[PDB]
RNA sequence: GCCGGGCACUCUAACGGGACUGCCCGCGAAAGCGGGAGGAAGGAGGGGACGACGUCUGGUCAGCAUGGCCCUUACGGCCUGGGCGACACACGUGCUACAAUGCCCACUACAAAGCGAUGCCACCCGGCAACGGGGAGCUAAUCGCAAAAAGGUGGGCCCAGUUCGGAUUGGGGUCUGCAACCCGACCCCAUGAAGCCGGAAUCGCUAGUAAUCGCGGAUCAGCCAUGCCGCGGUGAAUAC
């Protein structure tokens, strides 16, 4: 099922597959055949041509995905880079922004620690 | 499943509500 | 995914003080500790400028800088 | 506790999120109850002479 | 314990069969104290015995019990600056102790994605003197008179 | 309906009193349902004991409130004669709601 | 340090409040911080009177003082004048309009609070620390008493390094539940420090 | 006629009614089975009857309030018991054996400070 | 249990009883030990509170107090903004998890102890929702916080980095409050990281303990609490 951008979620239930999608989560995809009719019990491959393309012209004309998603919030990262703006420079930093401590555990923004050398009181 | 906050036990832990754990 | 409610907040000692400023056109230097407040589109192109923990940096306000505040201008850490 | 800060916290302040609790007592003001309105400190010191009724020492 | 032996334990038979050992057995498997469930374990896990095989799953689990409990061990012992292992002879209380221990790490460890099942299992291959709880068994043994250059010292 | 509570920090300071009110109320009115505990409401107090810095120190206090109930149906001025100005205890409250 | 102040663990079974009344949630707050400042006055204006105790009795919009006091002839004074000011002095503070009774101290030797101080203003007219000592316990121990004992804070005569002064007769089983050991402790301030000194006195049994 | 026992069991009470019938437990209107579903252990309610072959001919009229599920068993086994002795008194020779007339503390213990439960210590790294 | 009616039971709480190796057997010179019995309970029945003479020149002059020296147009006092939250790192206490003895959704059942006046908020309604509008009850054994959770039944998952895990980030809201940028919690959509059970080493715990599960309070507008202090639910192993 080559649904939304360029994917093909398969061989899986309906709502866990749209999971897979960089725009879909646990959410939408159950509000996307509430609006649709099919039963997510069934499996992607037991899907009538027709299910799936009622499926696919839904997706793709309301929600941003991937081929646009990932650009959206790229830019808008830029947006207040641009600017003098706080939140900017944590960004340039590779810190935490909506403001946790830098002392500790942190190491999500920063990823492998870069150990550095101390001093003796023995 | 106690930290993701959009789970039953997930609001349990924080004790708040919202739309999976609502007031009946 | 911050917010303010139902009525977004500005401090009236620049507000009126600003605004006083575009009866006659335009200004150059402002100078108000207030960084508590929201950015207004009817503050757009002036030099505001906001203390820090010391110093008065200044700041020029662009049409894109506008859902932000003033604090997120001004850097009050000194790194590296 | 310094008497610029005792006398000077109990004036009304132009927002009430501002008053904060200290002890009529000592002064402190990092921990006091409200119920009684005295520090940690002064709560013992108290319960101990037994000058506060009905407050006794638990047990269980 | 430094006073005395330390009495030991009685704990209450089992609600259908009746035997102390199935209780032992049990609490072995609980988990978090939810000893409803570890109960529900042992019982499904003797439902696939009768299904699968045609003998009465009390029995079955004792004899399982019988052929894992080793009757011979290594006990570590520093005689001269040195770990010496010491080769001895193992009493009731431990064999018990051990056997019911092994059937459920070994247990566990199988490839078998339901609990009840692997612990079925377990007991089945453990009689025909098989499997992995029997294996812990002989591994165990295999050290004993293994290193039997040493019995010569305590006991 | 006379409904009386009675409120104390000492239990011996209300069983007392509120006996004081059970005696003279047989003797001039009718029918009483007698003293009645409640619950009784305590307040913990969980405070260090060193005023310097060891968690592991902590004093305990407590403080309860006790409650008392002495119900007196079908009341006559002459109850209210003996039950007007006829207490004793000081550490006790008494409301009365009828 | 280890002890446990004596009284604070026997009001219990024997040994009353300082302050026996009752009160709600609005009004325990305060009407204590009133109470508190109630001493800060008998301590100040009663200090050479042999002030002992404090009991406040709390009802409706009555209140009742009781003052025990070593020498009652003082408090009162000249046919009823400073009992009259105490009132009025103590009525500019809580607009309660409360009495002030007045109880003569049988024999302040058997009032550790008193006994405490006894040694303090001693201290502090320079006296003789370990002599100091010995004849107050002394002096509790011949009246009545089943047990006395003083101790002292530190620099003992103004030395250089703070010790203590150990000392009694008698028993004081700091441990027994059903004691009845009254224990004071005074606070004299000297030239070079502070010094605290500490009463206990073991009366009765069951 | 009526057969009252009483019996409680860590923070839980539950009131013992054994009339004489065909044999069968109604706890708070409910079917035994339908309230304490799933319940191994349940079982364990009954034992004290199976005790002297007085299995059917008793009724279990019993409520319960307070402490949990997984007590409310124990609960009422003892219970069970004292209402017994009053048919007939004789009747500890088989029970007292059995010890279904006995009552242990075996409450949960006061939890410490300084500490994170009765006994749990907090741990310390380098000392 | 709604009403009468009734205090019996559950309870609530104030007083009192009850175990003392008292009884039986054996060991013992005695003290006492072992065993048994009757008993709700045994040999200190479980837990508290309770810390000797002194030790460390322990800690604390930032709780309070206090000798002494030091500042007094400032080493003082008001304020605004910033900081205490900084980050190449390192260690301590912990919290969440790596999953099927499990995760999810649904229906269903047992708890205790606490707190509540402008405070707890039933209930109706608007909204996915946090919340908001409305509005009853309670001065609290008679109202509310409240749903306990684990458990139990049904059904979904099928061993995947996954319907495991919820970090980080985008977005949009709610509320507190003068004000949430620095630096608040909460909701919702999306994002879905490390992590597949831990090196050397190291902690706790001897029974209703541990393990595990939820609940409450102090402080407090709110809250960075996964902490602290209590509460109960379930409920081991093991000690030569
Ligand atoms: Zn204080």
């Amino acid at each position: 099922a080559r649904i939304a951008g360029v994917e093909i979620p398969r061989n899986k239930r309906v709502d866990v597959a749209l999971t897979y999608i960089y725009g879909i989560g646990k959410a939408r995809a159950k509000e996307a055949l509430e609006k649709t009719g099919i039963n997510p019990a069934t499996r992607v491959k037991d899907l009538t041509e027709a299910e799936v393309v009622r499926l696919r012209e839904y997706v793709e004309n309301t929600w941003k995905l991937e081929g646009e998603l990932r650009a959206e919030v790229a830019a808008n990262i830029k947006r207040l880079m641009d600017i003098g703006c706080y939140r900017g420079l944590r960004h340039r930093r590779g810190l935490p922004v909506r403001g946790q401590r830098t002392r500790t555990n942190a190491r999500t923004r920063k990823g492998p620690r870069k150990t550095v050398a101390g001093k003796k009181k023995a | 499943g106690k930290g993701d906050r959009r789970t039953r036990r997930g609001k349990i832990w924080r004790g708040t509500y919202g739309k999976y754990r609502p007031r009946k | 995914p911050r917010s303010l409610k139902k009525g977004v907040f500005v401090d009236d000692h620049l507000l009126e003080k600003v605004l006083e400023l575009n009866a006659k056109g335009e200004k150059r230097l402002i100078k108000t500790w207030s960084r508590r407040s929201t950015i207004v589109p009817e503050m757009v192109g002036h030099t505001i400028a906001v203390y820090n923990g010391k110093q008065h940096v200044p700041v020029y306000i662009t049409e894109n800088m506008v859902g932000h505040k003033l604090g997120e201008f001004a850097p009050t850490r000194t790194y590296r | 506790a310094r008497k610029a800060l005792i006398e000077k916290a109990k004036r009304t302040p132009k927002f009430k999120v501002r008053a904060y609790t200290r002890c009529v007592r000592c002064g402190r003001a990092r921990s006091v109850y409200r119920f009684f309105g005295l520090c940690r400190i002064c709560l013992r010191e108290l319960a101990h002479k037994g000058q506060l009724p009905g407050v006794r020492k638990a047990s269980w | 314990a430094r006073r005395r032996r330390a009495e030991v334990r009685q704990l209450q038979p089992d609600l259908v069969y009746g035997d102390v050992l199935v209780t032992a057995f049990i609490n072995k498997i609980m988990r978090d104290g939810k000893k409803n469930l570890a109960a529900r374990i042992f019982y499904d896990a003797c439902k696939i015995i009768q299904e699968k095989t045609g003998q009465e799953p009390l029995k079955v689990f004792k004899q399982a019990v019988e052929n894992v409990k080793p009757r011979m061990e290594v006990r570590s012992r520093r005689v001269g600056g040195a770990n010496y292992q010491v080769p001895m002879e193992v009493s009731p209380r431990r064999q018990q102790s051990l056997a019911l221990r092994w059937l459920v790490q070994a247990a566990n460890q199988r490839p078998e994605r339901r609990a009840a099942v692997r612990i079925a299992h377990e007991l089945m291959d453990a009689a025909e003197g098989k499997g992995g709880a029997v294996k812990k068994k002989e591994d165990v043994e295999r050290m004993a008179e293994a290193n039997r250059a040493y019995a010569h010292y305590r006991w | 309906k006379i409904r009386i509570k009675l409120r104390g920090f000492d239990h011996k300071t209300l069983d007392a009193s509120a006996q004081k009110i059970v005696e003279a109320a047989r003797r001039s009115g009718a029918q009483v349902s007698g003293p009645i505990p409640l619950p009784t409401r305590v307040r913990r107090f969980t405070v260090i004991r060193g005023p310097f810095k060891h968690k592991d120190s902590r004093e305990h206090f407590e403080l309860r409130t006790h409650n008392r109930l002495v119900d007196i149906i079908n009341p006559n001025r002459k109850t209210i004669e003996q039950l007007m100005t006829l207490d004793l205890p000081t550490g006790v409250e008494i409301e009365i709601k009828t | 340090g280890n002890k446990i102040h004596p009284i604070g663990f026997r009001l219990g079974i024997t040994r009353d409040w300082e302050s026996r009344w009752y009160a709600g949630k609005k009004q325990y707050r305060h009407l204590l911080l009133e109470d508190q400042r109630i001493r800060g006055l008998l301590e100040k204006e009663l200090y050479s009177a042999g002030l002992a105790r404090v009991d406040i009795e709390r009802a409706a919009d009555n209140v009742a003082v009781t003052v025990h006091v070593a020498k009652p002839g003082v408090v009162i004074g000249r046919g009823g004048e400073r009992i009259r000011v105490l009132r009025e002095e103590l009525a500019k503070l809580t607009g309660k309009n409360v009495a002030l009774n007045v109880q003569e101290v049988q024999n302040p030797n058997l009032s550790a609070p008193l006994v405490a101080q006894r040694v303090a203003e001693q201290i502090e007219r320079r006296f003789a620390v370990r002599r100091a000592i010995k004849q107050a316990v002394q002096r509790v121990m011949e009246s009545g008493a089943k047990g006395a004992k003083v101790i002292v804070s530190g620099r003992i005569g103004g030395a250089e390094q703070a010790r203590t002064e150990w000392a009694a007769q008698g028993r004081v089983p700091l441990h027994t539940l059903r004691a009845n050991i009254d224990y004071g402790f005074a606070l004299a301030r000297t030239t070079y420090g502070v010094l605290g000194v500490k009463a206990y006195i073991f009366l009765g049994e069951v | 006629e009526q057969y009252y026992g009483t019996g409680r069991r860590k923070e839980a009470v539950a009131r013992v009614f054994l009339r004489p019938g065909n044999g069968k437990v109604t706890v708070n209107g409910q079917d035994f089975n339908e309230y304490f579903q799933g319940l191994v252990r349940a079982v364990a309610a009954l034992e004290p009857l199976r005790a002297v072959d007085a299995l059917g001919r008793f009724d279990a009229y019993i409520t319960v309030r307070g402490g949990g599920k997984s007590g409310q068993i124990d609960a009422i086994k003892l219970g069970i018991a004292r209402a017994l002795v009053q048919y007939n008194p004789d009747y500890r020779a088989k029970l007292k054996p059995l010890g279904f007339l006995t009552r242990d503390a075996r409450v949960v213990e006061r939890k410490k400070y300084g500490k994170h439960k009765a006994r749990r210590a907090p741990q310390y790294s380098k000392r």
